[PDB]
């Protein structure tokens, strides 16, 4: 159950941007995503690759592929909601889904990427989310800053004056020298572990 | 404005942070010991003073030297109620003062924390430092406390004056 | 250890098109360039290492120039560049330098932007240099109780990987993330609490689970997904246990959740071997095969009765 690696790579097989969730060894990302292309199979119906120890989720996106790297073990109906997850967050910072563009925006995807998985996780976070985590607009930091350009105001003003009075203390110094009720609730439940009971259990 | 960068260094405690702070805010910051640097720009008389404001503790008393380059004046913070690392200070100021890029460098001493009972005065910490015997150098000390702000000012129109006429 | 054998979280092939730009260059771009210069800078300067290049260099030049800076860009940037940039000597020593940074991560945690601490406390969870946590304790500690969930939610997963990694710097972890999870309304920050007990200490994460035990039902499907993570760890570890959760577990059969429905029948076939419970799970798998759509999910889940056949 748990996420990897989600990498962007493109139909030849390069992998442009990868980010790892778990710790793993530069080689060992690498020998995953250098295997990736000679693994996928063309013409079938889906869109995973098992090895003996991982399994590749992969959406193609025109030129490229928004690939997942996950345990054979993970669920794969939360890895699906994970990779069309990722998939919308490319377009919203890559107008066009081609390699420069992938490679200019490579910080910011990298950076709503660690906003929807955390230690191989995912958090619950859509779109409008991840764009309001990545943005950072805090309330708090206006507030602070607006109250810290008072003060540093403040302190310029009290500056000037001690300055100014210095300079004319340094001049003035120098100046003078009942019904049937049918079905109850949680029957279904009861009825199986009654069941199960009957098994030996 | 001319824009004047100066080095403040000293002993832990010394009490530099709280000046720095109190020429730029107005306000007394209780300050930890700097484990770090802090840099601030302070307006005076149309000198704009870029203050480097280097942590004094022992593991990073050997990071100083990496301050010293286009290093203008030099602000050397004393505790003058600490007489027990008076010498330790004397030594890492002489060592200072000794390094090539800080030749030219106009040295201000705040002889800090005047406020407290048990300080010595800043004629005996003139004498404790050695500050008589130092040849080709301007320098100045000047009584002050960080918590009132007194000396402060000062202090700093002898620096401007001094960086006005070097020129 | 060689870049190869050290841990990866980031891979950036980017065709290197223009002139790799030198040392020197970059060195003046983050000293005298402007914001999107040196945001430019930095992330030239981020590539070339991830690529294997070794910039010493420039270390000093990006804490001087770049660290100080309140750029929400080049602060995230700064991020990445500090996950990937050595921290010790050859010989296992912290640098020097990275005392400097230490307080920058200290400032950051105490914020007045919640995205900035909770960036950083994410990037805290990669630190495995115990000497640059120990006096960020203090400042992680004070993030859970942050008034927005973001900060909350990724101090948790910090308080984890720092309990995990180091011990020593936060024994009372457990104990702190239960009070935690027992007060908090976010239902991420739930999860994520809840997730740290069931690797950390997993009576106490049974204990509040005691508590919710007949409201499971109830949950988001995320944090019933990890309390199905954790009957499955705790009834493998302690096969007494399964008669207690067998109920919770049937009952997550008939969750809304198409994610909950499969991963509760993975977990009730763990629990019970009675021809009933095994055909409540199958049933349920067959469903999940018939309603979803996505062959992907046919196929896998098709694999799981498969699995069971074997038996």
């Amino acid at each position: 159950m748990v996420l990897l690696a989600a990498a962007v790579c493109t139909k030849a097989g390069k992998a442009i941007v990868s980010r790892q969730f778990v710790e793993m060894t530069r080689t060992r990302i690498e020998g995953l995503l250098a295997a990736f292309p000679k693994l996928m199979n063309t013409g079938k119906q889906h869109t995973f690759v098992e090895t003996e120890s991982v399994r590749y989720v992969y959406q193609p996106m025109e030129k490229l592929y928004m690939v997942l790297i996950t345990t054979k073990n993970s669920n794969i109906l939360e890895d699906l909601e994970t990779l069309r997850l990722f998939s919308r967050v490319i377009p919203e910072y890559c107008r066009a889904l081609e390699e420069n563009e992938i490679s200019e925006h490579c910080f910011d995807l990298i950076f709503a990427f660690d906003e929807i998985v955390a230690l191989g996780y995912r958090e619950n976070v859509n779109l409008a989310q991840i764009r309001t985590f990545t943005e950072m607009d805090s309330h708090e930091e206006k507030v602070f800053r607006a109250v810290r350009e008072t003060q540093e105001r403040e302190a310029k003003a009290e500056m000037r004056r001690k300055a100014k009075e210095l300079q004319q203390a340094r001049r003035d110094a120098e100046r003078q020298g009942k019904a049937l009720k049918l079905g109850a609730k949680g029957k279904e439940v009861d009825n199986f572990v009654d069941k199960l009971k009957s098994e030996g259990e | 404005k001319k824009e004047m960068r100066i080095l403040m260094v000293g002993l832990d405690a010394a009490g530099k942070t709280t000046i720095l702070y109190k020429l730029k805010l107005g306000e007394i910051v209780t300050t930890i010991p700097t484990i770090g640097f802090n840099v601030e720009t302070v307006e005076y008389k149309n000198i704009s003073f870029t203050v480097w404001d280097v942590g004094g503790q022992d593991k990073i008393r050997p990071l100083w030297r990496h301050y010293f380059q286009n290093t203008q004046g030099l602000i050397f913070v004393v505790d003058s109620n600490d007489r027990e690392r008076v010498n330790e200070a004397r030594e890492e100021l002489m060592r200072m003062l000794a390094e090539d890029e800080l030749r030219d460098a106009v040295l201000l001493v705040f002889a800090n924390k005047q406020d407290l009972p048990n300080a010595m005065n800043a004629a005996e910490i003139t004498d404790k430092l050695g500050l008589h015997s130092l040849r080709h150098r301007n320098w100045y000390i000047q009584a002050t406390c960080a918590t009132s702000g007194d000396g402060l000012y000062e202090g700093l129109d002898w620096l401007s004056n001094q960086l006005r006429n070097q020129k | 250890m060689t870049a190869a054998e050290n841990v990866c979280y980031t891979l950036i092939n980017v065709p290197m098109d223009s002139e790799p730009p030198s040392e020197i260059s970059l060195k003046n771009d983050l000293e005298k360039g402007d914001v999107k210069s040196k945001t430019e800078a930095l992330k030239k300067v981020i590539i070339m290492i991830l690529n294997g290049e070794k910039l010493p260099g420039l270390l000093m030049t990006i804490i001087r120039f770049v660290l100080p800076l309140q750029d929400h860009t080049i602060k995230k940037l700064l991020l990445v560049f500090w996950e990937i940039v050595p921290k010790t000597t050859p010989d296992g020593r912290l640098l020097h330098e990275m005392i400097l940074v230490c307080d920058a991560y200290r400032k950051d945690l105490q914020h007045p932007n919640e995205f900035i601490r909770g960036s950083t406390l994410r990037f805290l969870c990669k630190l495995k240099e115990a000497e640059l946590l120990e006096p960020l304790m203090p400042a992680i500690r004070a993030c859970l109780e942050h008034r927005h969930s973001y900060v909350r939610r990724n101090a948790v997963l910090a308080i984890y990987t720092i309990y995990r990694n180091f011990e020593h710097l936060i024994p009372d972890a457990p104990e702190l993330i239960h009070d935690f999870l027992v007060n908090e309304k976010d239902a991420s920050c739930k999860r994520n609490a809840f997730m740290m007990l069931i690797h950390a200490d997993q009576d106490r994460a049974l204990d509040y689970l005691s508590t919710c035990i007949d409201q499971v039902q109830t949950f988001g499907d995320i944090l019933q997904l990890v309390i199905v993570e954790l009957i499955y760890k705790v009834c493998h570890a302690n096969p007494s246990e399964r008669a207690r959760f067998i109920r919770c577990i049937y009952n997550l059969l008939q969750s809304s959740s198409p994610a909950v429905k499969y991963e509760a029948a993975g977990t009730l076939v763990t629990l019970s071997s009675a021809p009933t419970a095994i055909k409540a799970a199958a049933q349920c798998y067959i469903d999940l095969i018939i309603k979803e759509s996505d062959n992907n999910v046919k196929l896998i889940v098709l694999d799981r009765l498969v699995e069971l056949k074997e038996h």
